DNA sequence: TTAGAGAATTGGAGAGTGTGTTTTTTTTTTTTTTT
DNA sequence: ACACACTCTCCAATTCTCTAA
């Protein structure tokens, strides 16, 4: 395909979840210690206090490049929490021009999302005796 | 085997893309002017064939592309004979 | 005078190898037990 | 194992030289 289709996806997807008359775990709350590892994966609801929360930052999910010497663009996706930019210019155009360009980046054509990081913590009153309250981290991303 | 490298050739030339083009439209292309410097018409008369050199074959600087274009000039009998070709055009 | 056949010199492609990385105050705001 | 620094090697691109038409 020509470019990541991610690139052009103006718009956020959530799930809401089933409401408990009409009901399923995603509609009954966990406290902090409830959650498991047997969890990991699925969809859940929580309660308790938020502790304190982060100032918004942007964060990358595709990069754009720019070559000097044959005028071709090419794009990156990025996943994970670290990455390495690209430096050379492997279009097959341009290799068979034997031409080793130099690859620049460019904001004006990446693409950015909001992001956000808080941090939730049980209700004092349901601490079990002699015990320190446990505490999840949250991310949130676009609107 | 490693990739062999590519180089400029007569074939490029020769082709449709190549040497016609500038025949075609050099005419049209660099206009000289007495209500201009010597040093304003001179930097006219390069930048069209600047532009046809880098859009033929852009491994290279300018002045390797006409240096290059010197050998296989005087040697391709091939060449020759298209050049002589356009001569005998204008002996028609 | 052109050109084509053979020899010598050089460039860098690219393949290979070894390597490094995780990890006693001194000054100032606040709670607590001690005279 | 994953980016780097450095070493080694082979192969063909190039220019130079000699010969004859
Ligand atoms: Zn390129």
């Amino acid at each position: 395909e020509l470019f990541p289709p991610n690139l052009t996806r103006r718009y956020f997807l959530y799930f809401k979840p089933l409401s408990q008359n009409c009901a399923a775990i995603s509609s009954k709350p966990l406290s902090v210690r409830q959650i498991k590892g047997d969890f990991l994966g699925q969809l859940i609801t929580v309660r308790g206090i938020i502790t304190r929360v982060s100032d918004v930052k942007p964060a990358v999910e595709v990069i754009a490049y720019t070559c000097d010497q044959c005028g071709y663009e090419v794009f990156q996706e990025v996943n994970s929490r670290t990455f390495t930019p690209l430096s050379e210019c492997t279009s097959e155009e341009c290799s068979q021009n034997q031409t080793k360009g130099q690859l620049f980046m460019s904001t004006r054509a990446s693409k950015f999302s909001a992001f956000q990081e808080c941090k939730i913590q049980e209700l004092s009153q349901q601490v079990p005796v002699g015990h320190i309250p446990r505490s999840l981290n949250i991310h949130v991303n676009g609107t | 085997k490693r990739r062999p490298q590519v180089k400029l050739t007569a074939e490029k030339l020769l082709s449709d893309k190549g040497l016609p083009y500038v025949l075609k439209n050099a005419h049209k292309r660099i206009r000289i002017s007495s209500k201009k410097n010597s040093y304003d018409n001179l930097s006219n008369i390069i930048q069209f064939y600047q532009l046809w050199a880098h859009e033929l074959f852009p491994k290279a600087k300018f002045k390797d592309f006409m240096k290059i274009c010197q050998t296989v000039g005087k040697t391709d009998p091939v060449l020759r004979e298209y050049r002589v070709s356009l001569f005998r055009d204008e002996m028609g």
